[PDB]
């Protein structure tokens, strides 16, 4: 149980650490948590997979880019649905003149 | 195998999966599906490996799947061609970048295309109405 | 400008003026002026419909359909070489004086976004200048060359309120 | 003589209430006069309620066949449009507020109740109809007021309605003009079932003599807020719900085309209204650009 | 209220005392406009004499900018500590009057500064005096101005005010005319469409009636 | 309110979106117009009355 | 000091209170009320108001504290984030009776606002005036005085639409364009007056005032309003979005007309 115990502290520390940032350095996280880079990258992968950290890693630059911006995603979806429905209604109307 | 697939350890999960391949081919209810399952498992690993990453290195990606960059490029091309991975291969530094679709541009493009098709169909229907009204057809004679 | 008016004039004099076949002057003028506007689709048919008697009598027209193939199978050195091969009277001289400028501008516009790093030797053949003269004149536009390897890096260079009311009046009928 | 309406005659009101003309004819009340302050307070409360339904009670009297409304106070209740007779949940508040008002010159009695319909038009649903029947049975005279703040902002016009229901077992004669109103799909059934049991009054607004002077003096610093306000950015979330509802209406329209009466015309009427509002939102911005961003050297 | 206090204090003073009052006015904080002091007869009388330097200084502080104290530095008297800061603040105001997004390079060049920190501190202390209001963007190196005070004017600049107000009046009138025209056209369109619809309906009704034969 | 970018190193405060800023500047310009008119009407009432009664009754 | 953002609902409340009190007594009287709103730092925003009961004994008027506490308990149920700010009344300039009542009000809240509305005014501006209490020591006693504050009318689309509808009292594009034709006509008739004054000062008709001619210069320099490069990308984004929405609307209407014509056609020219 020691590895189970000394892994749920690092998770909460890391979750709190990434709150104010939008782009963070992996070697910077490797200093707060007394772990190497290879361990913090694996911890980030496991956290990102289980819907706990909303971000994505950058391997070639050793980064962590967090998702913070939310553009209008409801207007364009509505416009897509409207376009796709008109594309079928038009065919249904035209086919009546057989 | 299950516990190392779950923990994102594909370097040895696939090797242990391949160690018992010529032991399930002798099974009577599982042999014909060994080809289908083993291909389905690997494709599920490749998508899982490239999921927390926005810019992955293809050398370490190929070294974790017990394959080469040349064959991994073909595998990734096949996966990207269908809607499984939204990624683009950079075959200069061998880097798999994650792409993001622009919702606004896609919406505008598809709406303009729908409008063009609707106008074409409208013109065709008007011509059809004219020919039907005039009763134009070719007689069997 | 003025070449489009000449083009439509030769078109009209080809259609209604003659008794089926027009004079070799206007025929060759139209053939050469189609190439200037980059209308190879029409020029091919113009050459295909020419009777096989003007071709064998006025051979100069056969010369003009020697530049055209070079535009057809895109070959800039071929264009520049073939233009400077033949000569005619004062009917195509200003045609192949604007064709030169059009082709040299087409080459410049072609290698301005298709290429991001091109050998100077190939650029000279593209534009149609000697290499030494090409590189020196490049630097004015801001394209940064790179000597000792000859790798020039081309560098990229009132009623709305009425319309909205018209749309509203239509939607609400 | 404009302020003459503001005078409260207790004896005349008592005589009119005792007579009860309305119990002999079910079509008695035909006019509804609303004060300026009452309308402003109702609109402000409905807007502050957010996307939820807020309700309140309104004070006034009756004069002839006209229902006069002078003030309205909000109630601390939540969950309207789903519970019958929701106002009783704060009945003690009704005692506390009104008994306070009588101390400060507010003598008019309770006359009606109002609630908001954010984004789905003004009408009476089944629960509202039942509550109005109860109120008319136990608190006659009474009137139901329904307000739409989101559509008031979107369309640029006050969307208000005053309705009174018909007694149980009464058959209403003809009266089928049915002025069109855009109703969402998820609530299209409630409008259909309860459509003949209530009739709408003719709504008019009145203001005192001092209100007119203060309002004409107020239109000297308030013209700024007209051409310095953006309508597209305000109701941006309304014309996404509207487009979703329109796209879902087109589903039923096409399904019927493949075969609840001529749904394509109604879907077109909704699409036209939404697009007209959108274009109205851009015409004002074009005008603002022509006035302010085109005066350079 | 400071400038009128100094003007009242300078009702009759002339000569050395007037020059001292001019210097005190130029140094006093909160006085960023000197136009009523310039209109005084005795202040303008300093041109004929040995005190024309102070009149030149006052003109520079009323209509000039800091670079102008780069070519007349030799002729003008020595400038104090707060006087240079006031002139720099007025230069910032003059720059912001033309453009509403002042690059850092322009401010560094005209204000004669070497560091970004010194320039930003000067801009911040200018903002604290409420002569300009704005925000500093450092990624793009811009100063975005939302409001600035109006400096002094000559008698030859009012023509510009008339010129740029005539354009605004004409634009408002032309917008009003277009709005009225659009209203008229829309009403005409609606009336014509319903007249056509009612005529088609009348024709159909007449056809129905005559069909009963 | 803001966020930290650690790559180059910059803390971002509020960004003042363009269109609401445009509306605020329109409000401020109209406020200046109103204040200037009040000042004109206050420092010269006799001329201001004649000027008002030259376009309202025109 | 602080900045005040008044709401027209407060003014309507005061006017209705005064009209009600006058109509029920046959003689104008002075009314007292209470203001509720939100304060964020140094930005006070008066939102709503209610009445208060006052008792006038001998020559001094007092505010009943228990009634105010009852009303606070009542209104905290409905509006939770709104808080007491000050009081209002009707009259001319501030009076010793007002400064006496302000002490009783200040006994409840440290810094209460004072609002005075003149129901019988003679100027051409809104008669609402806002004051705040400033205490001072003089001649060996403490005197409390009133300092005037400048207020601005608050912004809300629902409130603006309601106010416009109440003020006015009587094609859909010919009714929206008139609401924007009555606000430009007010800006134009002010810019024209400023231009006339500037030309009069130039040619010479009124004394040369430097302050006015400096503020006019600043006003002229304020144009154009925000012509940055980022603006003419958001503006065009909005224009193109509305254009696409309009395009889809016309496609839908054309589909409806399509269906109507096809239905009308498959009646006459039907041979099956
Ligand atoms: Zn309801």
């Amino acid at each position: 149980h020691i590895e189970e115990l000394l892994r749920n502290i690092r998770t909460q520390v890391l979750i709190k650490l990434i709150k104010p940032y939008t782009r963070i350095h992996i070697p910077f996280i490797s200093k707060e948590l007394n772990i190497d880079v290879a361990d913090v990258e694996s911890l980030l992968v496991q956290c990102i997979l289980d819907n706990t950290i909303h971000g994505r890693i950058d391997q070639v630059n050793q980064l962590l880019e967090l998702d913070h911006q939310k553009r209008g995603g409801a207007r364009y979806t509505a416009l897509d649905k409207w376009t796709n429905q008109l594309n079928s209604l038009n065919q249904a109307v035209v086919s009546k003149l057989a | 195998i299950i516990f190392k697939f779950y923990e994102s350890k594909y370097a040895s999960c696939l090797k242990m999966l391949d160690e018992m391949k010529d032991n399930l081919l002798l099974d009577m209810y599982l042999a014909p599906h060994v080809r289908t399952l083993y291909t389905q498992i690997r494709n599920r690993a490749l998508i899982q490996y490239f999921s927390p990453y926005v810019s992955a290195d293809m050398h370490r990606m190929a070294a974790a799947f017990n394959t080469t960059v040349a064959a991994l490029e073909d595998e990734l091309t096949q996966l990207i061609l269908e809607g499984l991975i939204s990624a683009r291969v950079d075959s200069h530094s061998k880097i798999l970048y994650a792409r993001d679709v622009d919702q606004r541009s896609t919406t505008f493009e598809k709406s303009l295309l729908m409008g063009k098709e609707f106008q074409r169909r409208a013109k065709a229907m008007m011509l059809r109405a004219a020919v039907l009204r005039n009763q134009i057809h070719v007689k069997s004679p | 400008f003025s070449f489009k008016k000449l083009l439509d004039q030769c078109e009209n004099q080809e259609l209604e003026a003659p008794g089926g076949i027009a004079t070799p002057p206007v025929y060759g003028q139209l053939l050469a002026l189609y190439l200037l506007h980059n209308d190879m689709n029409n020029a091919r048919y113009l050459w295909k419909r020419i009777p096989p008697a003007i071709k064998s009598a006025n051979s100069e027209l056969g010369g003009i359909w020697s530049v055209g193939q070079r535009i057809w199978q895109r070959d800039f050195p071929g264009i520049y070489t073939t233009i400077n091969a033949h000569q005619w009277s004062e009917t195509v001289q200003p045609i192949m004086e604007a064709l030169r400028d059009a082709t040299r501008r087409r080459a410049f516009a072609l290698v301005s976004q298709a290429y991001t790093s091109i050998i100077a030797d190939d650029f000279a053949a593209f534009v149609g200048l000697p290499v030494e003269e090409a590189v020196k004149g490049i630097l004015e536009q801001g394209w940064q060359a790179d000597s000792t390897t000859r790798m020039v890096l081309p560098r990229k260079p009132e009623q709305q309120l009425a319309r909205l009311t018209d749309y509203v009046a239509f939607l609400e009928n | 003589s404009i302020d003459e309406i503001y005078k409260y005659d207790k004896k005349q009101q008592q005589e009119i209430l005792a007579a009860k003309p309305w119990t002999k004819d079910h079509h008695y009340f035909k006019y509804c006069k609303i004060s300026a302050l009452a309308l402003l307070k109702m609109v402000m409360h409905a807007r502050s309620g957010g996307n939820l339904e807020v309700m309140g009670l309104m004070l006034g009297k009756v004069d002839g066949e006209t229902m006069i409304i002078m003030d309205s106070f909000a109630l601390p209740v939540e969950g309207t449009e789903t519970r019958v007779n929701a106002q009783a949940a704060a009945y003690e508040y009704m005692a506390a507020y009104i008994e306070n008002a009588k101390q400060v010159g507010r003598l008019e009695n309770a006359i009606g109740w109002y609630h908001s319909h954010p984004g789905y038009g003004c009408w009476l649903s089944g629960i509202d109809v039942s509550t109005q029947m109860l109120n008319q049975q136990f608190q006659e005279p009474f009137v139901a007021v329904v307000i739409d703040p989101t559509r008031t902002i979107s369309a640029g016009k006050v969307n208000l309605g005053a309705f009174r229901t018909y007694p149980k077992g009464y058959k209403p004669p003809d009266e089928g003009p049915s002025e069109y109103q855009t109703i969402p799909l998820n609530k299209i059934e409630d409008f259909g079932v309860h459509c003949k049991q209530y009739y709408a009054l003719e709504v008019s607004y009145f203001k005192s003599s001092l209100d007119r002077k203060l309002l004409e003096l107020l239109w000297n610093k308030y013209w700024v807020n007209t051409l310095s306000s953006s309508s597209l950015l305000t109701n941006a979330d309304y014309t996404t719900g509207q487009v979703f509802d329109l796209s879902e209406k087109l589903e039923q329209s096409e399904a019927q085309l493949g075969r609840s009466e001529d749904k394509l015309a109604k879907a077109t009427r909704d699409s036209c209204k939404t697009t007209i509002e959108a274009i109205h939102g851009l015409m004002s911005q074009v005008i603002k650009d022509k006035l302010f961003n085109q005066i350079n050297i | 209220n400071l400038l009128e206090q100094f003007i009242l204090l300078a009702k009759g003073t002339s000569g050395s005392a007037l020059t001292a009052l001019i210097s005190q006015v130029l140094e006093a904080p909160g006085v960023y406009v000197f136009g009523e002091l310039l209109e005084l007869a005795n202040v303008q009388e300093l041109a004929e004499g040995a005190n024309a330097a102070y009149l030149q200084l006052l003109n520079l502080f009323a209509y000039g900018t800091y670079p102008d104290y780069i070519a007349n530095k030799e002729s003008l008297p020595e400038l104090s500590t707060a006087q240079q800061n006031k002139l720099k603040h007025l230069t910032i105001v003059s720059l912001a009057s033309r453009m509403k997004c002042i690059p850092y390079s322009v401010l560094l060049k005209d204000l004669e500064m070497r560091n970004l920190r010194e320039l930003e501190d000067l801009i911040i202390e200018a903002v604290y005096t409420d002569i300009i209001q704005g925000k500093l963007d450092q990624r793009n190196q811009l100063l975005e101005v939302d409001f600035c005070i109006g400096r002094d004017i000559r008698k030859k600049d009012i023509n510009n005010i008339v010129k740029t107000l005539h354009e605004w009046c004409d634009g408002c009138e032309a917008v009003l005319l277009g709005i009225e025209q659009q209203v008229l056209r829309a009403n005409q369109y609606k009336e014509n469409h319903n007249r056509t619809q009612q005529q088609v309906e009348a024709e159909v009704t007449n056809i129905k009636k005559t069909l009963k034969a | 309110n803001g966020f930290i970018d650690q790559i180059d190193g910059i803390v971002h405060f509020e960004t003042r979106e363009a269109l609401p800023t445009w509306d605020k500047q329109i409000q401020s310009l109209c406020f200046q117009v109103n204040n200037l008119l009040e000042k004109i009407s206050q420092t010269a009432p006799e001329w201001t009355a004649q000027a008002m009664e030259a376009q309202m009754a025109q | 000091s602080v900045s005040v953002a008044l709401h027209p609902l407060v003014i309507l409340n005061i006017s209705d209170h005064w009209i009600r009190m006058r109509s029920q007594e046959g003689r104008p009287v002075q009314v007292i009320g209470a203001l509720i709103g939100k304060q964020e730092g140094r930005n006070i925003e008066v939102m709503n108001s209610f009445e208060l009961l006052s008792h006038t004994v001998e020559e001094k008027i007092i505010i009943d504290k228990e009634y105010y506490y009852t009303k606070e308990e009542q209104f905290k149920q409905v509006f939770k984030e709104l808080e007491f700010l000050g009081w209002y009344t009707t009259g001319g300039p501030p009076d010793p009776s007002d400064i006496h009542v302000h002490k009783q009000v200040c006994e409840i809240i440290e810094s209460p606002l004072f609002l005075k509305l003149n129901p019988m005014t003679k100027h051409t501006d809104l008669p609402v005036s806002v004051f705040e209490s400033v205490i001072d020591i003089i001649n060996g006693e403490a005197t409390m005085l009133f300092a005037e504050l400048t207020y601005t009318l608050a912004t809300e689309e629902a409130e603006r639409i309601g106010v416009d509808h109440v003020a006015r009292m009587t094609s859909t594009v010919a009714e929206h364009l008139i609401a924007q034709h009555s606000a430009i006509k007010m800006l134009h008739s002010r810019v024209k007056l400023i231009l006339e004054y500037v030309k009069a000062s130039e040619a010479g008709e009124v004394p040369f005032n430097h302050e006015i001619l400096r503020e006019a210069y600043a006003l002229c320099h304020c144009l154009p309003v925000l012509s940055t490069d980022k603006f003419k990308t958001d503006f065009y984004d909005q224009c193109n979005d509305v254009g696409l929405m309009a395009y889809l609307g016309t496609i839908t209407k054309t589909c409806n007309t399509m269906n109507q014509f096809v239905n009308k056609f498959n009646v006459l020219y039907d041979r099956q």
